[PDB]
């Protein structure tokens, strides 16, 4: 019930390299989740 | 709560579930008002 993301930013697909990400939210909502969809800047 | 959750009249605020098409995960809350498919036929949104 607890929604966690990690995030990481580098300058520069995919590279070769290794790169560990780190925590910055936790949102308690607890929400049934089944489908995502991402937003751009037309 | 007797006192302060019931009425002379009857207190029909309060509602629960009775039939649904699968056990519940624990932590769960559903809200759904659609009509349970029962039989085979669709219900169309109405009870019969
Ligand atoms: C979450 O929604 C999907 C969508 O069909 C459903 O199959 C699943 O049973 C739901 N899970 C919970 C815990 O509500």
């Amino acid at each position: 019930g607890y929604f966690k993301i990690y995030s990481k930013h580098t300058p520069i697909d995919l590279p070769q390299g290794f790169s560990a990400l780190e925590p910055l939210v936790d949102l308690p909502i607890g929400i049934n989740i089944t489908r995502f969809q991402t937003l751009l800047a037309l | 709560s007797n006192k302060l959750d019931s009425k002379v009249s009857g207190n029909y605020n309060y509602l629960y579930r009775l039939f649904r098409k699968s056990n519940l995960k624990p932590f769960e809350r559903d809200i759904s008002t659609e009509i349970y498919q029962a039989g085979n036929k669709p219900c169309n949104g109405v009870a019969g």
